[PDB]
RNA sequence: GGGGGGAACCUGGGGAACUGAAACAUCUCAGUACCCAGAGGAGAGGAAAGAGAAAUCGACUCCCUGAGUAGCGGCGAGCGA
RNA sequence: CUGUUGGGAAGCAGCGCCAGAGAGGGUGAAAGCCCCGUAGGCGAAAGGUGGGGGGAUAGGUGAGGGUACCCGAGUACCCCGUGGUUCGUGGAGCCAUGGGGGAAUCUGGGCGGACCACCGCCUAAGGCUAAGUACUCCGGGUGACCGAUAGCGCACCAGUACCGUGAGGGAAAGGUGAAAAGAACCCCGGGAGGGGAGUGAAAUAGAGCCUGAAACCGUGGGCUUACAAGCAGUCACGGCCCCGAGGGGUUGUGGCGUGCCUAUUGAAGCAUGAGCCGGCGACUCACGGUCGUGGGCGAGCUUAAGCCGUUGAGGCGGAGGCGUAGGGAAACCGAGUCCGAACAGGGCGCAGCGGCCGCAAAGUCCGCGGCCGUGGACCCGAAACCGGGC
RNA sequence: GCUGGGGCUAGGAGUGAAAAGCUAACCGAGCCCGGAGAUAGCUGGUUCUCCCCGAAAUGACUUUAGGGUCAGCCUCAGGCG
RNA sequence: GGAUGACCCCAGGCGGUAGGGGAGCGUUCCCGAUGCCGAUGAAGGCCGACCCGCGAGGGCGGCUGGAGGUAAGGGAAGUGC
RNA sequence: ACCCGGUGAAAUUGAACUGGCCGUGAAGAUGCGGCCUACCCGUGGCAGGACGAAAAGACCCCGUGGAGCUUUACUGCAGCC
């Protein structure tokens, strides 16, 4: 049958607009208060995967 | 169109018999000549505008 | 065959 | 032009890639396949897009971010397609939503944005909403924007 | 229901091939459920018969062999050539066979 | 009048496990397999105490689409209007 | 219809003819015209059906105003326990209801995802209703379906023989020939078998029957061998036999030489499998995806289910899908957008070749190929677990 | 005490002067048919020919260690030069 | 070189397991086919020191066999032990 | 048991034209090397070798295989309060 949406990558990666995959940076969750303001700062912003990663996520997300 | 032409050409060996309505080209290909009524080659030239 | 004569058992290496 | 004479391009209808059928044919035995793993085995591995070995996968430790979601689904609001000027550069007179829809530009069921990318051409124009830019641009070249509802 | 049969018991035949092919002869017989016929004088065959009452002496006798009902063809009491059978009704509503080359009657 | 039978099909009452989750328990397999009762040439359903946002539609069944969407989920495997 | 080869004509030859019929199967080999059929027509006393045409019956039918009489009860409704839904306790409604409590009759009541208000939708607690839908024991039609190890387990006296206490398991086995003309009679023999005779176009087509492969067994002939060391061959030369400046068969001597497959760092290996032969025997299909590719169209491309037509004819159908715009959790903004106080900075985004026409192309549709996902998903193999039976 | 005939008790069940004995010639959970083509990261096997190229047996992580994911190393198409 | 396999010349590469890639052969079936080969002998079988092809194979001839077979060009697979 | 007449199996079996020593070899060779020995084929006997046959090693390990059994392992269920 047809495939299904991932729904854990639907969830945590977005697909651009040139096929690239962007996601959150890992490591503000917990355990921040002794992290520098630059260690909070930089992990707020999204990040590119590895290719070889990317392409696997993609492939869960065949209907975006 | 005529059904009374297709029914006297219809057992002749070298003869495939057609309404214009089924104008394919399989049995177009399949014969050395093509013969239409010219109320027919309308037909033709409709479905292909 | 439907009756397969069991094997004799195995000498004991241990 | 006979049926002897119908005759796919060269490229068109490649063969199939028939395994274990000989060693001449650099295909046998393994069928391609290797020696001996998960992999050689009928039914082969765990999905290898998501499978990384038993170790937690690349993606699920990535966190999830925005709003996923609840029961009951989807809250019902209005939608906005947008459609720049250039492409409206064939069009004389009037445009509607309804006429752009048939022009394979704004799909069903989405209310009509202008935008600001291409020349305003001196058009009546009727749609839900429009840019800063595609507004102004709109007036300057003679056309009357009608923001409708 | 039945099988067809082209040609009945007694009249009149011509064998239109094989070794006996031309030969005329009324049909002695009519055996439907091989579809074949017995034609007098055509198809003789050798059939041995051992010493026996009925057969002292032994050796052999002529019997005749069927020939596929196929082979047979009517010829017709009338114009007195072979044809095809028609069928004609009556007046009496009833259906005989009739020749096709004239149109006599063949019963 | 009933009783019993009928290859699949159907509705109701009950209802697994292997397996998958590369262990396992929630989850999956699946209301499947199967047991039972009933029905008929079909069975079910059916004429709104509906849908759900259109200031709308108008019984029910079935197919296409909506859509692998909305959602659900040790937010895992998956499940899925 | 005739002639001709032939056991046999339908083959071949000469001259015709039919065709609303040149689908197909037979007939001694290959037939439109010999047979059965085919196109096109016709047909029911009796039984079944009859959804269509007709008739009949049951049945159906207005206002204003007043009255507030009735409008489905252990029900709604609340709570407890659970089930159904995409909804796994979740903000958990809706629908169902095992336990407790327990109303009203339209100023009644349920619903629109806790709740409340507003605005709306609908009238629970009785029942019935064709069609469109599913299936295939049964009949028929048709196959880029099988052709006797295949196709149903069964082409055949098969759910049999046989196996099992039983539930249950479950085979093998088709073909003489055109026609039995199925071989009178004689000879050897107890018979079986054979030898003659005879039939047949053909009898190593003789019923232990079409073709008749291979392993395997044997008779006859050529070459060869009893002082020789061997994965059996190969290279060379000589001898002998055969076929007719060459070739084939055989092998005496000399040289060289560690089976096949599998698994392994490594096998001739004293590691695995195989007695030998014949047949069966393992990478596919569906739908989705991702590349590549042959075409169509191109800011567009494309239809699904159905409907019409054909009866190996194609057409219609634009619902919908992909694409034409991105950015953001979102509100929203938009060739930009998000973080930010920012006009800062950064993240993700945005912009054909010829001479108005031609070639090209974003895209998309179809075909094809490789690979992926879901399915048993390359084939064979457990020990086990579960259900109902015996 | 031994024995004939007639009966009852069975599958997580029976019966057992107890051996996990026996329950139709193999019982630490009978037999059949079914779920079913369970699952098998294991072993075996995988069939025509020619041509070009041609590896690896390492690193990281892994309830991982004879299995995998990514890299490394091979091959094909297109592009650069 | 000639002008895009139309053949020739010169030079270089051409051990190979896992494996990537390319080009071919053969089997069954469909179109081609109301055709064409066929009893003056179909397919199948048995020989061959002969012809073509690197090969897989294909011819041709003789014996057997006795009724089928099927081209150039394409199409689809229960396709080679 | 042996010989003659009658009937006549089996497991096993890559093929076999199947010698010794000292070496060599995946480390215990009829099969490789160098020597030595040896005319061809049996029958009755013996078991040292063919790592002889039989049984896809019970031991041992490995498998995120199974099953029985235990308990102050986890988590439930019957039962009982
Ligand atoms: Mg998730
Ligand atoms: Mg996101
Ligand atoms: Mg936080
Ligand atoms: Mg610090
Ligand atoms: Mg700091
Ligand atoms: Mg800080
Ligand atoms: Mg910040
Ligand atoms: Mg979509
Ligand atoms: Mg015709
Ligand atoms: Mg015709
Ligand atoms: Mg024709
Ligand atoms: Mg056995
Ligand atoms: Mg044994
Ligand atoms: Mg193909
Ligand atoms: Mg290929
Ligand atoms: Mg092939
Ligand atoms: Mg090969
Ligand atoms: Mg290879
Ligand atoms: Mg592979
Ligand atoms: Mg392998
Ligand atoms: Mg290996
Ligand atoms: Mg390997
Ligand atoms: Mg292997
Ligand atoms: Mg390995
Ligand atoms: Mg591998
Ligand atoms: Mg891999
Ligand atoms: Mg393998
Ligand atoms: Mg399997
Ligand atoms: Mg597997
Ligand atoms: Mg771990
Ligand atoms: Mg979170
Ligand atoms: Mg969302
Ligand atoms: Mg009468
Ligand atoms: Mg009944
Ligand atoms: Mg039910
Ligand atoms: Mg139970
Ligand atoms: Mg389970
Ligand atoms: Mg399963
Ligand atoms: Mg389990
Ligand atoms: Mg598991
Ligand atoms: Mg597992
Ligand atoms: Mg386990
Ligand atoms: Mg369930
Ligand atoms: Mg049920
Ligand atoms: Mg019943
Ligand atoms: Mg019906
Ligand atoms: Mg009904
Ligand atoms: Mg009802
Ligand atoms: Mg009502
Ligand atoms: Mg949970
Ligand atoms: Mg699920
Ligand atoms: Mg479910
Ligand atoms: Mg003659
Ligand atoms: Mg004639
Ligand atoms: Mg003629
Ligand atoms: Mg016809
Ligand atoms: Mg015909
Ligand atoms: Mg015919
Ligand atoms: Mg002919
Ligand atoms: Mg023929
Ligand atoms: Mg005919
Ligand atoms: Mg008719
Ligand atoms: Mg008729
Ligand atoms: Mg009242
Ligand atoms: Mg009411
Ligand atoms: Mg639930
Ligand atoms: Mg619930
Ligand atoms: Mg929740
Ligand atoms: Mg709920
Ligand atoms: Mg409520
Ligand atoms: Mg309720
Ligand atoms: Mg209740
Ligand atoms: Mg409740
Ligand atoms: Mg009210
Ligand atoms: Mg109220
Ligand atoms: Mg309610
Ligand atoms: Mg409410
Ligand atoms: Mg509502
Ligand atoms: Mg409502
Ligand atoms: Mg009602
Ligand atoms: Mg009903
Ligand atoms: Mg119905
Ligand atoms: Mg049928
Ligand atoms: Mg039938
Ligand atoms: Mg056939
Ligand atoms: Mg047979
Ligand atoms: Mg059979
Ligand atoms: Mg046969
Ligand atoms: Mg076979
Ligand atoms: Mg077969
Ligand atoms: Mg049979
Ligand atoms: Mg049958
Ligand atoms: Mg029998
Ligand atoms: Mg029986
Ligand atoms: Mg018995
Ligand atoms: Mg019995
Ligand atoms: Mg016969
Ligand atoms: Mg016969
Ligand atoms: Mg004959
Ligand atoms: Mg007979
Ligand atoms: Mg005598
Ligand atoms: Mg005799
Ligand atoms: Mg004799
Ligand atoms: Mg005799
Ligand atoms: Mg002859
Ligand atoms: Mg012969
Ligand atoms: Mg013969
Ligand atoms: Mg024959
Ligand atoms: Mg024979
Ligand atoms: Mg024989
Ligand atoms: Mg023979
Ligand atoms: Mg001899
Ligand atoms: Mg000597
Ligand atoms: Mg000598
Ligand atoms: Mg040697
Ligand atoms: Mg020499
Ligand atoms: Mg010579
Ligand atoms: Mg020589
Ligand atoms: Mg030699
Ligand atoms: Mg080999
Ligand atoms: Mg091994
Ligand atoms: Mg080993
Ligand atoms: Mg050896
Ligand atoms: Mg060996
Ligand atoms: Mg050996
Ligand atoms: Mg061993
Ligand atoms: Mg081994
Ligand atoms: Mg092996
Ligand atoms: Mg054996
Ligand atoms: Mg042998
Ligand atoms: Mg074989
Ligand atoms: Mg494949
Ligand atoms: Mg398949
Ligand atoms: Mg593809
Ligand atoms: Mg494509
Ligand atoms: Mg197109
Ligand atoms: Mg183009
Ligand atoms: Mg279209
Ligand atoms: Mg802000
Ligand atoms: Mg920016
Ligand atoms: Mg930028
Ligand atoms: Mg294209
Ligand atoms: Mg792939
Ligand atoms: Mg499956
Ligand atoms: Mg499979
Ligand atoms: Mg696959
Ligand atoms: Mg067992
Ligand atoms: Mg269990
Ligand atoms: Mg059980
Ligand atoms: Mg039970
Ligand atoms: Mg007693
Ligand atoms: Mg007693
Ligand atoms: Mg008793
Ligand atoms: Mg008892
Ligand atoms: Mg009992
Ligand atoms: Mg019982
Ligand atoms: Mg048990
Ligand atoms: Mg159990
Ligand atoms: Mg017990
Ligand atoms: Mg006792
Ligand atoms: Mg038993
Ligand atoms: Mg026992
Ligand atoms: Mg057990
Ligand atoms: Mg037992
Ligand atoms: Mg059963
Ligand atoms: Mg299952
Ligand atoms: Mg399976
Ligand atoms: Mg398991
Ligand atoms: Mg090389
Ligand atoms: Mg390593
Ligand atoms: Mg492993
Ligand atoms: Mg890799
Ligand atoms: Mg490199
Ligand atoms: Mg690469
Ligand atoms: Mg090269
Ligand atoms: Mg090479
Ligand atoms: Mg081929
Ligand atoms: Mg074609
Ligand atoms: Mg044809
Ligand atoms: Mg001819
Ligand atoms: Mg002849
Ligand atoms: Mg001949
Ligand atoms: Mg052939
Ligand atoms: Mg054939
Ligand atoms: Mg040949
Ligand atoms: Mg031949
Ligand atoms: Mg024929
Ligand atoms: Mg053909
Ligand atoms: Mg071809
Ligand atoms: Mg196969
Ligand atoms: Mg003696
Ligand atoms: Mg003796
Ligand atoms: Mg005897
Ligand atoms: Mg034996
Ligand atoms: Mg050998
Ligand atoms: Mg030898
Ligand atoms: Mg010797
Ligand atoms: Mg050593
Ligand atoms: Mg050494
Ligand atoms: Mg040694
Ligand atoms: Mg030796
Ligand atoms: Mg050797
Ligand atoms: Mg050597
Ligand atoms: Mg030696
Ligand atoms: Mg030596
Ligand atoms: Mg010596
Ligand atoms: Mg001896
Ligand atoms: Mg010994
Ligand atoms: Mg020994
Ligand atoms: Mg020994
Ligand atoms: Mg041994
Ligand atoms: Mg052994
Ligand atoms: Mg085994
Ligand atoms: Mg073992
Ligand atoms: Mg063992
Ligand atoms: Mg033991
Ligand atoms: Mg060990
Ligand atoms: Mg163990
Ligand atoms: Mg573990
Ligand atoms: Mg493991
Ligand atoms: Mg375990
Ligand atoms: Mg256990
Ligand atoms: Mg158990
Ligand atoms: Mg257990
Ligand atoms: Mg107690
Ligand atoms: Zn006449």
């Amino acid at each position: 049958p047809k495939m299904k949406t991932h729904k854990g990558a639907k969830k945590r990666v977005k697909i651009t607009a040139s096929g690239k995959v962007v996601a959150m940076k890992t490591g503000k969750r917990h355990l921040n208060w002794q992290k520098s303001g630059k260690e909070i700062r930089q992990k707020g912003r999204k990040f590119v995967l590895a290719k070889p990663e990317a392409e696997r996520i993609k492939l869960l997300l065949p209907y975006e | 169109g005529n059904e009374l032409v297709r029914r006297a050409a219809r057992n002749l060996p070298w003869v495939v018999t057609l309404a214009p309505e089924g104008l394919n080209v399989y049995d177009i290909v399949r014969t050395e000549r093509l013969v239409m009524d010219l109320d027919a080659w309308e037909v033709f030239q409709n479905r292909i505008g | 065959p439907v009756y397969i004569p069991r094997p004799r058992p195995p000498h004991p290496r241990l | 032009m006979k049926l002897s004479d119908l005759r796919p391009n060269p490229g068109a209808n490649k063969r199939r890639k028939r395994v274990g059928r000989g060693p001449g044919s650099g295909h046998g035995k393994t069928a391609t396949r290797g020696h001996k793993g998960q992999k050689s085995r009928s039914g082969g591995l765990k999905d290898p897009r998501r499978f990384e070995g038993g170790r937690s996968t690349t993606l699920m430790r990535l966190p999830k971010r925005g709003m996923q979601g609840q029961v009951p689904g989807e809250i019902k609001r209005p939608r906005y397609q947008g459609v720049n000027l250039k492409d409206l550069a064939r069009f004389e007179g009037e445009v509607t939503p309804e006429l752009l829809v048939r022009a394979g530009l704004l799909k069903k069921g989405y209310r009509l944005k202008i935008l600001g990318e291409g020349e305003a051409k001196p058009l009546k124009v009727v749609a839900h909403a429009f840019s800063k830019s595609a507004l102004e641009k709109l007036k300057a070249a003679g056309g009357e924007p009608v923001l409708l509802e | 229901m039945r099988v067809k049969m082209h040609v009945k018991k007694g009249d009149t035949v011509l064998v239109a091939s094989g070794k006996y092919k031309g030969r005329v002869g009324k049909v002695k017989e009519v055996l439907p459920k091989k579809y074949a016929v017995i034609v007098e004088g055509v198809n003789i065959v050798k059939k041995a018969v051992r010493v026996s009452p009925k057969y002292p002496q032994g050796g052999f006798i002529e019997k005749e062999a069927p020939l596929h009902a196929s082979k047979v063809r009517p010829i017709c009491p009338a114009c007195g050539k072979p044809t095809r059978v028609r069928k004609k009704f009556l007046e009496n509503g009833k259906k005989i066979r009739v020749c096709a080359k004239c149109g006599g009657a063949l019963d």
